[PDB]
Formats: C-alpha cells, structure tokens, sequence
C-alpha cells in the first residue's frame, strides 16, 4: 500500500 | 534505529508503521537509515 497522507494520522 | 529526525514512525491500527516526514511533508513506511 502507498503510505497515508502525512496531513493527518489514519485511525484505521 | 535512529532516524534522520525528519520523520517519525507511527503505528496505524491496520497493523502498519508509517513515517511522517515533517521536513519533506512525505510518508514512507519503514526506517530509511536502516537501508545502509
């Protein structure tokens, strides 16, 4: 997977 | 290991660790300093 946007932290 | 201090490894509940780079504003899963 591509890493989630650094703008906020994924809660999942 | 000790990171370049641009990024911090946070753990997401999906079971994956991601580095938030505050300097380059970019995400990368694993420790880049362990690359060497």
């Amino acid at each position: 997977s591509p890493p989630p946007p650094y703008s906020r932290y994924p809660m999942d | 290991g000790p990171l370049p201090d641009g990024w911090e490894q946070a753990m997401t509940q999906d079971g994956e660790i991601y580095y938030i780079n505050h300097k380059n504003k970019t995400t990368s899963w694993l420790d880049p300093r362990l690359d060497p």
